[PDB]
Parts: structure tokens; C-alpha cells; sequence
């Protein structure tokens, strides 16, 4: 299926307590690959995926250096910002960037994007033809009218429509064996009573990759996707996923209720009860 | 934007006593970055947890998991405790080994 | 492989 190479970026000031903390992490798929943290003696850039020792020492050399570089820029965009928004040096802020680009089963281009936030907020975003910027706010106009001027779209999207490609493909060569691989869920339902002669049934999903998941639970042949409560899928620690859904039924009808699983590592989809 | 983490407190594998396994605590869906997340066996901070799988969401919100092996022991009782600007109080998540 | 760089805003 479709993969992606993304980058997520965050810079936050801590006001009387030195530099600002410059964290970027990055993913193929929803794995997490490579990782630099500025709040180490040492920082560097480092591994965080097994297949990446099969990078030389320049690859590691290069990433460094290129995230010290980071670390200023984004130094400088905090202080930028404060004037921007006639904001104070007393308080901390924050500013988050998601780079990236998926490619379709082929390996060839399916979308580019980076988009900015400045305190949770949506600041400035390069439009989906890779040509222009959209800015979210005047301050957001005048970083738009920097970048119109210095040419950084292009620049840009040479990144996401090459570099960035290039990279996935080979990522996902290095790390077949890893992010090519299908692990499918195994399944349990949970009970617990609640007041009022009412259950919750939970359905487990354990051990699972890819990510991409469905859980519905169904009565009467329909789904009852409107009263469950569910959780975001989520890493287990161990490079797999885990998600939970529930539904509270009646004392007794237990048996009526059905969780279906539906997953890339399953042909037929999982069917169970309690 | 201010928004109170999510906590949630979970293992790799269904527990048995004695077995080896992973304990989680995936904390989400906050803003402000700035938080302090402990894992704790029997009120005392794990040593090395490890930290991984930061990212943000659509909304920016921030996701971050705090993992470690562990084999849990019928007597065991195991949390994740969170500190964060939009909370008052430190939070302390128990595990439910029974969810 | 990252960004080359991130221009300032
Ligand atoms: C994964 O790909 C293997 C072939 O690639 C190896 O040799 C190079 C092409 C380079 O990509 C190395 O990193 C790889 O180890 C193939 O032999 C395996 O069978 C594949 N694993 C599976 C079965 O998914
Ligand atoms: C910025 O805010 C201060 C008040 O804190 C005010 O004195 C000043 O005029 C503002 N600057 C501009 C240009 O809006």
C-alpha cells in the first residue's frame, strides 16, 4: 500500500532557563525512524529504527549538522514571532512544523506537504500544488512574502517531489523486512457491569501492524458506531499497535453483540463475542 | 491553546504473572509540549523508561509514549504519573490489568 | 532525510 516519510519538528522557548528545547522526529509510515533532542551534553542525531545501522557514518554526520543548524533558525523564528505578535520574552512559546510525502504502492509520488503552527495554531502551510503558500493569519503574511521573495517554494518542492521520494524508497528497501511486513491482530472481548443491568463489552486489538485498523461492533447485522467509545490506535512499545472499542448493551444480551476486526493481515475480517 | 493530556496505561501482551511483557503509557492529545511523565512500580519511579513516539496530531496537539519491560506479579500495582500546565494537580493513571 | 533546511519566518 501507500507509505510516508514525515518529520515532525518542535521548537519551544524556555525564558530564564537558556536555549529553546529543538526536538525533530522522524517517521516512515508510523514508525518511528530517526530522532534528534536538543536537551542532551552531546546532542546528535540518532537511530531509533533497527534497519537504519545500514547508513553510513556521513548520513549521521549530515543529519547533525543540518539539526544544529535547526536549532538556530527556529531560535531565531521564536524572537521573529515575538515581534510579530507584540508578545513579551517572559513566556514560553511554541512552534511545530510537519514535513513529509507519501508515495502510492509503486514508490512514485502521491503528496508533498509542511505546514507551521505557532502556539497550537495554524501559522503558514505551502498549498497542495507545492507552488504557494497559504498564510492562516498577517503575521503568517509577512513569512509568506519572505519566503515569495527568497524563492523557498521551489527550493521546497524539489525536497518533496526528490529528496524526500528518494529517501521513503530506499527506507523502505533498508527496512523491507520491518515496514513491508503484516503482523495480524489477535482479539479478545473484555466485560465489566456497570449500574442500571448494563455491560460494556471491550474488543481488544493486540499486536497488529500496520497501523491502519477498523473495529466496529454490531448488533443486528448494523453497525453501532454511533454509542462506542474508542481509542486512538496507538504504539504498544515494540513497533506494534493496540486500539480498544467498546459499547454498552443490556444485562443479557451480551450475546447478540458482535466486534468485527478488519486488518491488512486479515483475509476475513475477526468476528467475536463475549 | 491549552489541552489536558490523555493518559492511558496499558500492556503489550494480555498479563500473566511471571511472563515478561511491556508496560505503556501513552499520553496525548496536550498542548503546551512542556509535560513530566513517571511511570511508577509500587510508588517508586522505574528507572529508564524509555521515551518515544512523539509526534502531533492535525490539531497539534502533542502524543508522546513512555515504555518499559516489565513482568507483572500478582502483588505489583504499576501507573503513570503526568504533570502539565493544564492540570492543577499532578495526575497518577493506574494500570487496570482487568480492562 | 530531513529538509535541507527551514527557512526563517
Ligand atoms: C527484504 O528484502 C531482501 C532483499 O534486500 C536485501 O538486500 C538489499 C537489496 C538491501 O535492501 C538489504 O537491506 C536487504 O537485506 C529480501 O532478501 C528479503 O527476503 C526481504 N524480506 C521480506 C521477506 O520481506
Ligand atoms: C504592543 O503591546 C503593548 C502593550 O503591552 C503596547 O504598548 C504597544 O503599543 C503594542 N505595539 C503595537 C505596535 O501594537
Amino acid at each position: 500500500g501507500p507509505h510516508s516519510l514525515r518529520y515532525f519538528v518542535t521548537a519551544v522557548s524556555r525564558p530564564g532557563l537558556g536555549e529553546p528545547r529543538f526536538i525533530s522526529v522522524g517517521y516512515v509510515d508510523n514508525t518511528e525512524f530517526v530522532r534528534f533532542d536538543s536537551d542532551a551534553e552531546n546532542p546528535r542525531y540518532e537511530p531509533r529504527a533497527r534497519w537504519m545501522e545500514q547508513e553510513g557514518p556521513e548520513y549521521w554526520e549530515r543529519e547533525t549538522q543540518k539539526a544544529k543548524g535547526n536549532e538556530q533558525s527556529f531560535r531565531v523564528d521564536l524572537r521573529t514571532l515575538l515581534g510579530y505578535y507584540n508578545q513579551s520574552k517572559g513566556g514560553s512559546h511554541t512552534i511545530q512544523v510537519i514535513s513529509g510525502c507519501e508515495v502510492g504502492s509503486d514508490g512514485r509520488l502521491l503528496r508533498g506537504y509542511q505546514q507551521y503552527a505557532y502556539d497550537g495554531c495554524d501559522y503558514i502551510a505551502l498549498n497542495e500544488d507545492l507552488k504557494t503558500w497559504t498564510a492562516a493569519d498577517m503575521a503568517a503574511l509577512i513569512t509568506k512574502h519572505k519566503w515569495e521573495q527568497a524563492g523557498e517554494a521551489e527550493r521546497l518542492r524539489a525536497y518533496l517531489e526528490g529528496t524526500c521520494v528518494e529517501w521513503l524508497r530506499r527506507y523502505l528497501k533498508n527496512g523491507n523486512a520491518t515496514l513491508l511486513r503484516t503482523d495480524s491482530p489477535k482479539a479478545h472481548v473484555t466485560h465489566h457491569s456497570r449500574p442500571e443491568d448494563k455491560v460494556t463489552l471491550r474488543c481488544w486489538a493486540l499486536g497488529f501492524y500496520p497501523a491502519d485498523i477498523t473495529l466496529t461492533w454490531q448488533l443486528n447485522g448494523e453497525e453501532l458506531i454511533q454509542d462506542m467509545e474508542l481509542v486512538e490506535t496507538r504504539p504498544a512499545g515494540d513497533g506494534t499497535f493496540q486500539k480498544w472499542a467498546s459499547v454498552v448493551v443490556p444485562l443479557g444480551k451480551e450475546q447478540y453483540y458482535t466486534c468485527h476486526v478488519y486488518h491488512q493481515g486479515l483475509p476475513e475480517p475477526l468476528t467475536l463475542r463475549w | 491553546i491549552q489541552k489536558t493530556p490523555q493518559i492511558q496505561v496499558y500492556s503489550r501482551h494480555p498479563p500473566e504473572n511471571g511472563k515478561p511483557n511491556i508496560l505503556n503509557c501513552y499520553v496525548t492529545q496536550f498542548h503546551p509540549p512542556h509535560i513530566e511523565i513517571q511511570m511508577l512500580k509500587n510508588g517508586k519511579k522505574i528507572p529508564k523508561v524509555e521515551m518515544s513516539d512523539m509526534s502531533f496530531s492535525k490539531d497539534w496537539s502533542f502524543y508522546i509514549l513512555a515504555h518499559t519491560e516489565f513482568t507483572p506479579t500478582e502483588t505489583d500495582t504499576y501507573a503513570c504519573r503526568v504533570k502539565h500546565d493544564s492540570m492543577a494537580e499532578p495526575k497518577t493513571v493506574y494500570w487496570d490489568r482487568d480492562m | 532525510f530531513a529538509p535541507g533546511n527551514y527557512p526563517a519566518l
